[PDB]
């Protein structure tokens, strides 16, 4: 259907930042989205077109990371299964721009294995300046 | 010329089909339930494709792996009135000796009991104030302490009109053309043992380690590792554990944690230090024939996740272990002794990642010791900069189609197409 | 490394016409692992096509894709005012993902 | 004595002497109904099949020669190429897309030889 | 001589399948799901072994009883609030009048409420607290008041490919040939009627009185005695019950006792105390057959057990009667006026022995009485010292296999093979 | 007429004469899948009779003489006391152990048969 | 009315769902017909109800 962040984000260089991506804004709810799909993380800066910095796996929560954020990206899904979560350290002015997640069977579900970033969320808008 | 109609043809389609359970106390998987087995006929000049990534054995096998661990845990205790606090003191942090104020089978009286928990099963509410950890979200269901965890050998069988299709390459990689082929009534035995980051007790390669994956220049795909010699590893819970019955209920009785009896003690596994550094010399030579031979090849440890798939986790006696393979997965490859590996209990489990249900293990008396054999591997290659000589592989897993993909891989459904025409000089007279 | 390079980054049309957008990627795609979609300022992104051909669930029938190879398009039959956005190629088939570039569609 | 699809990578004509052999081996809580209703699968395909066969007045037969002529804009192949080289995975391949009106045209000629013998057995 | 092929001889083999029921307000037995009822076949010159003893419609019969009564159960009132404290008094000792505690439909609101219980459901606890007696290990159901215990004639039918041959030898001891055989497609009306020491409302002998063991010298294996003409037996429970409505919860209602009206007095049965001795005379005198004429026989009450096998226990008007055959069975015999035997009544009853199932019988309002004909008897063998002129016989029982097992011994299911071949002189051309 | 099963006790021969009345009788909640996997039961008992009369060239028949000769090494019994003293049940019983070689020879037999009448047909 | 749900949790796993405030004002549920639509239906309905009655 949808996927619901958190808000938007200004921080200084040298913080961190940490977005929230659920499925169903229920607190309570039983969605069992993030235990059938993975979930993207893409961010668009001003200017440039789309980069993926990972992907975090329906399986038991197994992230795959960019090579490039690597050292200071962490991908986490809640202990109640219902929510996944970024968090990027160590921030720089040219982490600014509009963070997604999106959603993907990822070549993985039984029948036809498709690839396809099918429901996207929203957008955070993460502003890095002193 | 004109047709003729034959029935009986030797000829098959892929197909997708309800495959029933053989099997040559009672059990999670319902073996009892299951028909009895019995075979195997050599099928010359066929060649056929298979594809272990894209079975349908495997997601067969999965549901029902599933459907039998839920129909295995229907009627047993709901631990609905152990979501209550506790008081929770030290037993010397691991363990928590834990009281708290129980139901009993009279609606009107109460009983003040104690049983030790695992700091991984209880967090804290601001001696402490705990609860159980998924308290909040889950409904608990005591697992039956009759009922076993072992996993038992079980055969798929295809119905009439089916048949299974087995490859008999011994340096099979999964995919493409097999050259020598059989047909099978239903497959091997093969034991459902859950298992992350290494596979236990499963069947050896013939020859060589082999190395499968779906695309191994796609580093998203995971890397299955067929030993061709196992790797034993012995692992132990080490605490003589004592069962405590508390009636809960009418009819409904808690196991609870009463005494350790000796010395507190960490559960650990242990792997040969020798036999383990050559099967990752095996592994690496194995392994630089699809990324160079000046490849530097690398083994970290996991990446991140759950604890199910950071760590290697498995049953074994009825307790769940989760053990940190940080000692297993760190070297570099360049072109007596054990290696002791400290594990981690849980009570309340959570296999299959079902919004709000989970499963209380109940504990078990005396002491577990536990010999396995390691047969394979699950891999994840970091994603490189490709400008790098190097590969890093890390430990993965958490898809137990993963688990079963590594048995199946040789297996194959197809159905039977027994009518065929073609041309003869006959004609109906 | 896959890059994808979207030929015209800005293509003008009028309410009703016929256009082709291109990807040309470095080598020779899978084509299950080709797919487009729709960014437009303020809004959710779309997924369009995705398997090089196939449409999205709440995609109407004037968007087809075609290609192989290192070539795919992504043509609309009949320009409406809300098909008025950029569009995006995006490769799977191993990490890091990436997208290409974008064909941004301005009206005369 | 191969075994039950042993002569699948046989010629045609070596395949078609072990017909018998593919027959007989067509018929015969979460394991309870996957144990059930596969029966009724198997059985339902069976049935079909063998629907089929008394369509085209074949009804007990393994072997079963016709009165529909081969037209040649299905296969052009000769007969010592067909029954001694290819298999009958092969042959179903090559003749996969033109099944379904040799199956109409085995439907239409029984039916008329069934109006005739009835036209005949008047007099 | 050639071999041809017949299809369709009357060749049949022995062999065990379901049968399904017929059956020409709701019972427990749910004969409304069973189908209706319809054709019986002599066949001359048919010898046909039978064993009463290894007969598999038994044994369906008894899963079938035993899977009809806890299928009837399963959506009623389950009576986990009753296992509270009882503050109780004597209705004056063997009716307890006891005052408790009750949820209601409002989840914050108790109830004061009273109820009259048997002294053989209720333990006591250290006027007096009491408990129900199965409220620790058992959780139990409370029986849906408009669903009747009554027994419905079933008939047992074979599906197709299947036969019943049915033994019309008059004097059958139930094992070895018989041979006057019929085939029917059903059996006769059966009712599951459940007692023990006494068989109740079934089919009398032919001619005399049949005495049925597997092995009369084997002293373990129970006697079956049926009778010829039947002994009628009248039964009350002379207290006027009240019956009482409580609210528990939200649609759940506990049915109490609540007043006596008028006198307080005990349930018994009658036997015609010439009636009786008559039969007894018939039976001494067939069981002097396996014995010997000279032979003391002796008649002595139960040997022990639960109260179901110590008693002659039934189900009349809703009720669970536990009467006192002493008065039957106390004579030795050497080669108007009535026996009234006590009957004590339960209402929490475990008729199948499932570990913690329950259920409790809701009271029937007023006055019970029946009358049933004792159709027959299980007997038991004293085991002698083998230098012993005198052998004693005590009611038996508990097992329900040999009350349905006195309905079934003439009947057999087998297997119609119908495929045969033989040499003639014909060829195909 | 003597009902099903009816003759039982008679002899071969005069209980070869009521073969279609066993033969018509083959094919017709805790109640309720009882009443429901019985039939599928009798549904594939009845498929593979009809199996074994199709492969031996006997489908639709109820009496079928075939092509396989009489071994001695099964039963010496001469025809007169085997069709006028024994009943189907008896011989059954003496010719039990040798069923399953008759059985694969006559399906040995029906294919020959088969094989050889569309080789003449070719002519 | 603007309905707020508002989840409970009242037991392990159960969620209750409640009416939480109305956002703006409270006016009463409502269904609108066109009255000259429906009276040419009646009037339909009417017409054909006189070759019964
Ligand atoms: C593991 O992962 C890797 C990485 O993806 C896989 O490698 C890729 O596999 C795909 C499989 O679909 C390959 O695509 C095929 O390519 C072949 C060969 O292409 C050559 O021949 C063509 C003639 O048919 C020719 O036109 C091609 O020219 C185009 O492509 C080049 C780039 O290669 C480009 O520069 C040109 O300008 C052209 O655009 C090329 O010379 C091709 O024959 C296939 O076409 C068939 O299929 C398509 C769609 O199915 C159909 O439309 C066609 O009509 C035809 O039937 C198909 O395109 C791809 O080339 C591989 N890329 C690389 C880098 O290796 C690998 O397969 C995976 N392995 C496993 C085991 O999964
Ligand atoms: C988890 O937490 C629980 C608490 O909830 C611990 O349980 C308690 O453990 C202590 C110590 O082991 C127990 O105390 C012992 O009780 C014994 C029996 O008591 C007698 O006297 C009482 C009245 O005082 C009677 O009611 C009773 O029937 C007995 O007759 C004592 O004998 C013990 O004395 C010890 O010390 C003397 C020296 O002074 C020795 O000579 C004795 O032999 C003996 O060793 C002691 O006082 C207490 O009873 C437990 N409570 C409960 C509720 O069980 C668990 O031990 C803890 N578990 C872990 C693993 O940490
Ligand atoms: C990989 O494969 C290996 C080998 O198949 C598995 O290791 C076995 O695991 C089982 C646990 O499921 C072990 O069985 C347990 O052994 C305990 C001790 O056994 C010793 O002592 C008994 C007598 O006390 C001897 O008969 C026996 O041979 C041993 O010498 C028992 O206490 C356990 O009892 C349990 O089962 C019984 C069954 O009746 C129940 O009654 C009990 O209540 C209790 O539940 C049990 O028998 C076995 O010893 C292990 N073998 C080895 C060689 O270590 C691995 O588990 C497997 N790995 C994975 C991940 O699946
Ligand atoms: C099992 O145990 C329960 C106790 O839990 C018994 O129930 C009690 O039984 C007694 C005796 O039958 C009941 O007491 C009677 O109450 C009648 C009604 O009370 C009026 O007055 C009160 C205020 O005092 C009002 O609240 C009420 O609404 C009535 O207006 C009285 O009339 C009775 O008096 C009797 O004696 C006089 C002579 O003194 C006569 O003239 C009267 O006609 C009458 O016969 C008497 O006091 C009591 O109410 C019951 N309690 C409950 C909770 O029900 C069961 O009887 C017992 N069962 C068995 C089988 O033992
Ligand atoms: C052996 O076989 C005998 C004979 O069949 C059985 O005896 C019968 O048992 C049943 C149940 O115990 C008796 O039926 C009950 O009779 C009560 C009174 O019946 C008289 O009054 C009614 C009018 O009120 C007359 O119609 C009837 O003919 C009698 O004269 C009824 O109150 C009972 O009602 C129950 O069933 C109705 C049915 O709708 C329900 O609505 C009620 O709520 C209630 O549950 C019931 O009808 C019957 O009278 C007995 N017959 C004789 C001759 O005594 C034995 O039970 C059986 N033995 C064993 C061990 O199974
Ligand atoms: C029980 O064990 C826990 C775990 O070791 C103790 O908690 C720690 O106590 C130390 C003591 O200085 C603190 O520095 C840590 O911050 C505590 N850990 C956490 C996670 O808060 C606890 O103190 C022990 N209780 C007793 C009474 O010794
Ligand atoms: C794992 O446990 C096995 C026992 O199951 C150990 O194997 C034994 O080792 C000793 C000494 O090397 C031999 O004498 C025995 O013959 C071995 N077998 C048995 C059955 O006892 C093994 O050493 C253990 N491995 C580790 C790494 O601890
Ligand atoms: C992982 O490997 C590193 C490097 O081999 C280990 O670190 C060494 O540990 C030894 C033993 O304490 C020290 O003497 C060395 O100084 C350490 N550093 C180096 C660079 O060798 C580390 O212990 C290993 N971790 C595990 C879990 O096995
Ligand atoms: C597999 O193929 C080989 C190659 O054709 C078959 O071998 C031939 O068998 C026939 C028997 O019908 C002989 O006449 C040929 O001379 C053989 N040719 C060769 C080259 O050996 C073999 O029979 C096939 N196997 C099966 C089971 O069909
Ligand atoms: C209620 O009835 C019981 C059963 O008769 C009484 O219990 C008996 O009382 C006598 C009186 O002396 C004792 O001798 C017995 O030992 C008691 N029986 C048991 C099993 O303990 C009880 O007294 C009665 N209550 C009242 C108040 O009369
Ligand atoms: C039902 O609950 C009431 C409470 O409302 C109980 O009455 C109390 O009994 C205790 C003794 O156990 C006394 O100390 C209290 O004074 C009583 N009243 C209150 C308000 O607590 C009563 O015992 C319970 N049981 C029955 C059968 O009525
Ligand atoms: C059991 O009850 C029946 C009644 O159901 C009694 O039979 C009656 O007895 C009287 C006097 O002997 C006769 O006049 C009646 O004709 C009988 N039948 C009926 C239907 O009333 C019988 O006497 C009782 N038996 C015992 C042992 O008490
Ligand atoms: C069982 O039989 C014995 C012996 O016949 C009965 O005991 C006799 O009972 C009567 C009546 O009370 C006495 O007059 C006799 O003195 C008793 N003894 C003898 C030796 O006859 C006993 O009553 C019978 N029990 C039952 C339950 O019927
Ligand atoms: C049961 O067996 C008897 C005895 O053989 C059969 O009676 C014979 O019937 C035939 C009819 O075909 C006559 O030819 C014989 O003369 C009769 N013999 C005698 C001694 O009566 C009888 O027919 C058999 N019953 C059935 C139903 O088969
Ligand atoms: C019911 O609502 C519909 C809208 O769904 C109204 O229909 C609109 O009416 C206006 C004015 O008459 C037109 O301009 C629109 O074109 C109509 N359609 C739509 C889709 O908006 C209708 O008036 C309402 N009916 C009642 C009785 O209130
Ligand atoms: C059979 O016909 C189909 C038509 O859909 C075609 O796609 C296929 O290529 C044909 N096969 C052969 C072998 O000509
Ligand atoms: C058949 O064999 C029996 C038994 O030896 C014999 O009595 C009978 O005469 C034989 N019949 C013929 C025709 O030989
Ligand atoms: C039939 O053959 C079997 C072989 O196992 C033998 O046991 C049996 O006795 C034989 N029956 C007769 C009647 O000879």
């Amino acid at each position: 259907g949808r996927l619901f962040q958190s808000g938007a984000e200004v921080k200084r260089p040298g913080a961190s930042v940490r977005i929230s991506c659920r499925a169903d804004d229920d607190p309570y709810t039983d969605d069992d989205t993030f235990t059938k799909y993975w979930t993207h993380w893409i961010r668009q800066a001003p200017g440039q077109r789309p980069e993926w910095l990972g992907v975090i796996s329906p399986h038991f929560a197994r992230p795959i990371y960019s090579y490039k954020f690597r050292d200071r990206l962490t991908l986490t899904r809640d202990s109640s299964l219902t929510a996944v979560y970024l968090e990027l350290k160590g921030l720089q002015p040219d982490d600014s721009g509009i963070y997604f997640c999106a959603r993907d069977p990822f070549g993985d579900r039984a029948p036809h294995y498709n690839y396809h970033m099918d429901v996207w969320g929203g957008g955070t808008a993460v502003i890095v300046s002193s | 010329l004109w047709v003729t109609v034959y029935y009986g043809v030797p000829v098959w389609k892929d197909a997708e089909t309800t495959l029933f359970c053989a099997s040559d106390k009672h059990n999670v998987w319902a073996t009892h339930a299951c028909v009895p087995t019995d075979q195997e006929i050599h099928l010359e000049n066929v060649t056929e494709e298979f594809n272990m990534w894209k079975n349908n054995m495997v997601e067969q096998m999965h549901t029902d792996i599933i459907s039998l661990w839920d129909q295995s845990l229907k009627p047993c205790v709901k631990l609905t009135p152990l979501c209550v606090t506790l008081q929770c003191t030290n037993v010397t942090g691991e363990l928590k000796n834990c009281s708290f104020n129980m139901t009993t089978e009279l609606r009107d009286k109460k009983q003040k009991v104690y049983s030790l928990f695992y700091r991984l099963d209880v967090v804290q509410i601001n001696n402490k104030e705990y609860r159980l950890i998924n308290c909040n979200t889950s409904a608990i269901t005591q697992a039956c302490p009759k009922v076993s965890f072992e996993p038992i050998p079980i055969h798929y069988c295809a119905p009439a009109g089916f048949a299974i299709l087995k490859c008999k390459d011994k340096k099979f990689n999964g995919t493409g053309p097999c050259p020598s082929v059989s047909t099978v009534q239903c497959t091997h035995g093969i034991k459902p043992v859950v298992s992350t980051q290494l596979l236990l007790n499963g069947s050896l390669a013939e020859e060589e380690v082999m190395i499968r994956s779906e695309n191994i220049t796609n580093n998203a795909k995971n890397i299955l590792v067929q030993f061709n010699t196992p790797v034993q590893i012995n692992c132990t819970r080490p605490n003589n554990n004592t069962r405590k019955s508390i009636r809960i209920g009418p009819g409904q009785a808690f196991y609870a944690t009463g005494d350790i009896i000796g010395d507190i003690r960490q559960a650990h596994c242990n792997v040969s230090k020798a036999t383990w550094n050559e099967t990752l010399g095996k592994v690496v030579k194995q392994l630089r024939k699809h990324f160079g031979n000046n490849t530097i090849i690398r083994f970290a440890n996991s990446s991140g996740g759950d604890l199910e798939v950071t760590t290697h986790s498995f049953n074994c006696g009825g307790e769940f272990f989760y053990c940190n393979t940080s000692g297993l997965f760190n070297s570099t490859w360049i072109s007596n002794d054990s290696i002791t590996l400290p594990c981690r209990i849980k009570q309340i489990i959570n296999m299959w990642q079902r919004i709000g249900q989970a499963m209380y293990a109940p504990p078990i008396q005396g002491v577990i010791r536990c010999v396995s054999n390691i047969t394979g591997l699950i891999l994840t290659r970091d994603g490189g900069s490709t400008n790098s000589t190097t590969e890093t592989f890390r430990p993965g897993g958490g898809d137990m189609r993963d688990n079963w993909r590594s048995e199946l891989y040789k297996y194959k459904v197809v159905k039977i197409e027994p009518l065929g025409v073609a041309p003869t000089r006959c004609k109906r007279r | 490394e896959v890059v994808l390079t979207q030929s015209p980054a800005i293509l003008s049309v009028s309410p009703g016409d016929r256009v082709i957008l291109s990807c040309r990627a470095s080598q020779g795609l899978d084509s299950s692992h080709l797919a487009w979609y729709r960014f437009k300022r303020g809004q959710i992104p779309t997924l369009v096509i995705f398997g090089t051909s196939n449409r999205a669930r709440g995609t109407p029938d004037r968007f087809s894709g075609s290609g192989s190879g290192a070539d795919f398009t992504l043509t609309i039959s009949r320009v409406e005012p809300e098909d008025f956005a950029t569009y995006y190629c995006q490769r799977y088939g191993g990490t890091p993902i990436t997208f290409g570039g974008g064909t941004t569609l301005d009206k005369k | 004595f191969l075994g039950f699809l042993g002569a699948a990578g046989s010629t045609m004509g070596a395949a078609s002497m072990t017909l018998t052999v593919q027959a007989r081996n067509l018929l015969s809580t979460v394991w309870g109904i996957k144990q059930l209703q596969a029966r009724v699968l198997a059985v339902e395909r069976y049935l079909r099949d063998q629907q089929l066969l008394g369509i085209w007045g074949c009804s007990g037969k393994l072997i079963c020669c016709t009165n529909v002529p081969w037209n040649s804009s299905w296969s052009n192949r000769n007969l010592s190429e067909i029954w001694d080289n290819m298999t009958w995975l092969q042959w179903d391949k090559e003749i996969s897309n033109y099944t379904q009106i040799i199956y109409g045209l085995l439907e239409e000629s029984q039916n008329q030889q069934e109006k005739n013998e009835q036209d005949l057995l008047a007099l």
